[PDB]
């Protein structure tokens, strides 16, 4: 009865929304940038590879001086590498091996890990003594970490699979903010360049847009049929990609609502693992499980190249804040740097 | 972090004696160890230093084949055994801690100081002026000058500040070309391009005065310069 | 009667130069293939084509040394020739028997489980181990070349291949007799381990190897025993060169029949081999 | 190279071989991944062995073992079940007691066909095409009490069998086995455990043996 | 639930009361976003190697 009327009142607000955001769909991106300029194609090489790690590399997270960047083993390692001359800074042991998500604050003054232990640990790496020691635990996910992103040096969103996001704050060690509307696990996570609101994939084949402030949801986008796994704004920070195990990248527009430009071929039909776009957002780098990253032209949904190179599946991947190089990670325990 | 050292005393000339250095309070195995030596009237002087690990050992041309450094790990102790001493040899040693990675604070912290007395291509770091009679809450701008062009080709100008109190061991102020050190306060302040470079403050205490010193880390051994005083 | 066992091991020593030549060839090729075309690299497959390498180098230089032999006897009758040959082919033939020996003990000290001490020390240094075996045992190489030169200015001072072919032969008795020890604990173990999952664990191997293995070291040392055992007590030289090609050729096929790697490329070689045809 | 990056070139290579000892003790060690169901009971093994998930560290005969627990992951484990990739053996605990019960959450399945789907779902993965599995059939005290009154066709209508207790023991382990589809690249090793036995750590101890000497013949290529 | 529907019915309100914008102009927007950059963007244009920090 009610709960009938419920699920009534449920299907005419979906068909409503989904009206409105029919009505607001005239044209196409692939239609109105059919006649610009095509780029030809991006030939990038490998300049420094990465080596140290013993197993497979689950995460990468570059800093902002775009020469800093920290990786996660399940050796229950945590490298800080310096990219321009191939050598490391840090090598911090992880007191659970299983990490899956890794990441850089803006500042470079601290480090953060989590994974099976469903534990985020802040690294403090600018200490009066020489060693990295744990600043913090913060433990209150019942379910695993799967992506974590630092807003400052007391702010930290975690994603987690026991389909929540949680807001935190460090001196505290409590959480102040849940995000509380998936119904399946939270894979990835993406900050957008003002700091004000950010965007998580879950497997639900849903993305939704938080705000960090108010604490709800104020958009949700569904057009994927599998499991989302990366996500990562465009650089204006009005539209973001999603990679899902569908073998389709799509661009969704914060502003329309609804989905613009599918990034499929044929010849994939495997799903993708990291998203990142150019500094430009001209380029969408995805990398996908059959061993590459191919590089998508992000407003004609042509692919532009392929990073080969890697001999296990590309887990993941960034770009520095400058443009100027693109890191990939992989199961075969190695790092490259490609320019 | 403190590093406590103890030794020397009153040796007569073409002794031996042992100094040695404990540390308590920070990682002693990934930190680099120096010794610096200073005259009772005159300025600093490297003497040694003994990498992380123990594979990189450097001495003075003074104390060549004379002066042997070493470090205990376990026991967190820094040794220096001095042999064949002279009367040049009569000087306050300082122990001294510095990590070297992207980013590091070498010469950060410094020891207490062993009086050790004794009974009866290289680039020439310069600071001309000596003993600047300075009032409080103005700006004072201490030059030093180089022989040779510190900027290396990586972008990096090492060139290092120091600040010694009356009485007290000397403290970093800058470690590379503007940079300031923790627990430095924001008016200390470093420029320069090449072989020229000054060191601004923007207003002064009574406790920052005392002999502020010039140091490159461009190439070994590692020259100071004659330091300048600053007097109330 | 001469003529004809001449014309049959002159056959034989083609047969055989044939037979090492495509199978060291295949092993090496193979690991060079894989190699290039980036795919992962083993230690037993850097260690197998390093065997190939020098099983090439042999074969060659035996089936070169046969070649100037028929061609031009009156260069081969020279003295210089003859040390150049002789010692060429010790320091080729002493390496390749020690690489041969060093995969053995590589087998023995990765696969093996004994509960001693010095069993475990050497067993979480493998490479080390191999590596100061092949550093160590050029003592032998050293006081090797000292009597075969002994014996060379012996003979030329009184052609004394009657007891060049026993130096040699003794020579490659112990690095022989060192792996056939190493392949036999290897079995005790395994036997061991296997009576040991009969009786406590009841619920729950490469058999095709061990029997190759078997029935190559029965053969090999047999006719090596029969070869030592003629000498000791005219077609000399072309039977002493047959017998100096049989293990770097036919050990190769042994090798190759007991490598999953080299099984599955000789497998695929086949298949389009059939299917080109 | 500067000094400075002459020293911190030294401080990459110290962290190297920092790193390369560690790896090298680490691989040296016997990972394993404990899994079961919620009432199958594992807090019985790991304490006759001995959120988030649980580690346990325990030395048997110059072994080191790391047991690890995911029961108390209540989350989707096609998401994270490819961390376990490179481990030594799976332990799969499996009560045979509770062929007569039924699941507190509903009705729709057995326990002992929970079990079952759980161990076909694990054993026929992706991730475990050469990962041996460590089967223990616990509660056989009970089992041997239950079977006089309560029938093995209840659980296994197909039964037609003596109803004693070890003919429906080794029909239980018989159906347990067949469903492994591979059957040519790993081994399923069965132990009949109770509570009042110490015998499964030699268990483990033999099981992860005849692994060890599995994993090395293929490191040498004899497979 | 009666909650968890009306909280699903909030949300869809959410997304009923949002100003969604023509894909063209979100089209147009991507678009010179992607040219303003282009210049800027190492990875699209190649920089030469005296300017490369990875050589
Ligand atoms: C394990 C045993 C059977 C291996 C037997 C191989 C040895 C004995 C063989 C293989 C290669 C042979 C040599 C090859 C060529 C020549 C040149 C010629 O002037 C005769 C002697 C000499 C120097 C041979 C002597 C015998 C030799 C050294
Ligand atoms: C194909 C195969 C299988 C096996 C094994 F299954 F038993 F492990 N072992 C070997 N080889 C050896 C092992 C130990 C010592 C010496 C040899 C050796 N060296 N040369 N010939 N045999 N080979």
């Amino acid at each position: 009865s009610e709960l009938d009327q419920l699920r009534q009142e449920a299907e005419q607000l979906k068909n409503q929304i989904r009206d409105a955001r029919k009505a607001c769909a005239d044209a196409t991106l692939s239609q109105i940038t059919n006649n610009i300029d095509p780029v030809g194609r991006i030939q990038m090489r490998t300049r420094r590879t990465l080596r140290g790690h013993l197993a497979k590399i689950y995460a990468m997270h570059w800093g902002t001086d775009s020469r800093l960047l920290v990786s996660a083993s399940q050796d229950g390692k945590l490298i800080i590498w310096d990219s321009y001359t191939t050598n490391k800074v840090h090598a911090i042991p992880l007191r659970s091996s299983w990490v899956m998500t890794c990441a850089y604050a803006p500042s470079g003054n601290y480090v953060a890990c989590g994974g099976l232990d469903n534990i985020c640990s802040i690294y403090n790496l600018k200490t009066r003594e020489g060693n990295v020691r744990v600043s913090r635990e913060l433990a209150g996910h019942t379910g695993y970490l799967s992506c974590c992103r630092f807003l400052d040096d007391n702010q930290i969103v975690t994603s987690s699979g026991d389909t929540t996001c949680a807001l935190w704050d460090i001196e505290t060690g409590q959480q102040t903010t849940t995000f509380t509307g998936h119904t399946g696990d939270v894979m990835s996570l993406s900050l957008a360049p003002d700091t004000r609101l950010f965007v998580s994939g879950a497997c639900d084949a849903s993305a939704k847009l938080w705000d960090v402030r108010e604490g709800m949801c104020r958009q949700t986008f569904t057009g994927h049929e599998s499991d989302i796994n990366a996500i990562c704004f465009f650089p204006n920070g009005n539209a973001f990609a999603t990679g899902s195990d569908d073998a389709t990248c799509r661009l969704f527009d914060l502003r329309a609502d609804q989905e613009l430009m599918t990034y499929s071929h044929d010849n994939i039909i495997c799903g993708i693992t990291s998203v990142s776009f150019s500094k430009s957002g001209r380029l969408l780098l995805a990398g996908y499980d059959d061993f590459n990253c191919n590089v998508w032209d992000a407003l004609k949904a042509d692919r532009a190249g392929v990073l080969a190179g890697h001999d296990n599946r590309v887990s993941c991947l960034g770009v520095t804040d400058d443009g100027m190089a693109v890191a990939t990670g992989s199961w075969d325990s190695f790092l490259k740097i490609w320019n | 972090v403190q590093l406590v050292e103890s030794g020397g005393g009153l040796v007569q000339p073409g002794g031996s004696r042992k100094l040695s250095c404990s540390a308590s309070g920070f990682a002693f195995s990934s930190f680099g160890m120096h010794w610096v030596r200073q005259a009772p009237e005159k300025g600093l002087e490297w003497v040694a230093y003994i990498s992380s690990g123990s594979g990189t050992i450097y001495y003075a041309d003074t104390v060549k084949g004379r002066f042997t450094i070493s470090r205990d790990d376990p026991k967190n102790t820094l040794f220096l055994q001095m042999t064949s001493l002279r009367s040049e040899d009569t000087a306050m040693y300082y122990c001294v801690r510095s990590i070297y990675y992207y980013g590091s604070s070498p010469f950060d912290f410094w020891g207490q100081g062993t009086t050790l007395t004794v009974s009866s291509s290289d680039i020439v770091m310069t600071q001309a002026t000596s003993s600047v009679p300075v009032t409080p809450g103005e700006s004072v701008s201490i030059s030093c000058r180089s022989s040779k062009s510190l900027l290396h080709s990586n972008g990096n100008t090492y060139l290092y500040w120091f600040l010694q109190r009356p009485g007290q061991s000397p403290q970093l102020l800058i470690y590379r070309m503007s940079n300031l050190a923790s627990g430095v306060p924001d008016r200390f302040s470093g420029s320069g391009s090449g072989t020229a470079f000054t060191l601004t403050i923007s207003r002064l205490e009574a406790e920052d005065v005392g002999v502020y010193y010039c140091m490159q880390h461009l190439e070994y051994p590692l020259t100071f310069g004659a330091g300048t005083k600053l007097e109330l | 009667m001469g003529g004809v066992i001449k014309s049959i091991f002159t056959f034989v020593l083609i047969v055989e130069f044939i037979i090492g030549n495509l199978g060291n060839s295949f092993i090496a090729l193979v690991n060079c293939i894989d190699w290039v075309k980036g795919r992962k690299i083993s230690s037993v497959d850097r260690i197998l084509t390093a065997l190939a390498i020098s099983r090439i180098s042999l074969v060659w230089l035996i089936f070169g040394s046969w070649c100037v032999s028929v061609f031009f006897p009156a260069l081969f009758a020279t003295e210089k020739m003859f040390r150049m040959l002789t010692n060429i082919w010790t320091v080729i033939n002493h390496f390749s028997v020690w690489l041969a020996t060093g995969l053995g003990t590589f087998y023995f000290l990765k696969i093996a489980n004994f509960s001693n001490s010095i069993f475990l020390y050497l067993k979480w240094r493998v490479k080390k181990v191999v590596l100061v075996l092949l550093l160590v045992t050029s003592v032998f190489l050293f006081l090797n070349i000292a009597l075969i030169n002994i014996h060379i200015n012996a003979s030329i001072n009184g052609r004394f291949s009657s007891l060049i072919v026993l130096t040699s032969t003794v020579f490659i008795f112990i690095p022989f007799t060192l792996s056939l020890a190493m392949f036999l604990l290897l079995i005790f173990s395994m036997w061991k381990h296997r009576k040991k999952m009969q009786h406590t664990v009841k619920i729950s191997r490469a058999h095709r190897g061990v029997k190759s293995v078997i029935t190559f070291f029965l053969l090999y040392a047999i006719f090596s025993l029969s070869f030592f055992i003629s000498v000791w007590t005219e077609n000399l030289i072309i039977l002493s060169q047959v017998m100096g090609m049989a293990y770097p050729s036919c050990h190769s096929c042994v090798l190759i029949l007991g490598n999953k790697k080299l099984r599955q490329a000789s497998l695929s070689v086949l298949l389009w081999l059939r299917y080109m045809f | 190279l500067s000094a400075e990056d002459k020293a911190a070139v030294e401080r990459s290579k110290m962290i190297d071989r920092n790193l390369r000892e560690d790896g090298e003790k680490a691989a040296r060690e016997v990972k394993l991944l404990l899994l079961g169901a919620g009432e199958s009971g594992k807090n019985t093994i790991v304490k006759q062995m001995k959120t988030g998930i649980v580690e346990t560290h325990f030395t048997f005969k110059d072994l080191h073992f790391k047991m690890f627990d995911v029961g108390a992951q209540r989350s989707e484990r096609k998401k994270w079940i490819h961390c376990f990739e490179g481990v030594t053996a799976i332990i799969f605990c499996v009560a045979l007691s509770d062929y007569d019960l039924v699941l507190a959450e509903d009705e729709e399945m057995n326990r002992m066909h929970a079990s079952m789907k759980l161990f076909d779902s694990i054993c026929n993965n992706k991730w475990f095409t050469d990962t041996s599995i460590i089967l223990f059939l616990n509660k056989k005290d009970l089992f041997e009490e239950k079977i006089k009154k309560s029938p093995l066709t209840i659980c296994y209508p197909e039964y037609a069998g003596s109803n004693t207790y070890e003919e429906a023991a080794a029909y239980i382990q018989c159906q347990f086995e067949d469903l492994n589809k591979r059957k040519d690249t790993k081994e399923i090793y069965t132990h009949f455990t109770c509570s009042t036995d110490t015998k499964n750590v030699q268990f483990v101890f033999d099981a992860v043996t005849d692994v060890i000497i599995k994993n090395n013949l293929k490191d040498c290529g004899l497979f | 639930s009666i909650a968890q529907a009306r909280k699903l019915v909030e949300q869809l309100k959410m997304e009923a009361n949002i100003d969604r914008i023509k894909v063209s102009k979100a089209a147009a927007d991507l678009m010179a976003y992607c040219e303003a950059h282009a210049k800027e963007d190492p990875l699209l244009t190649p920089v030469p190697a005296s300017e490369n920090p990875f050589r």
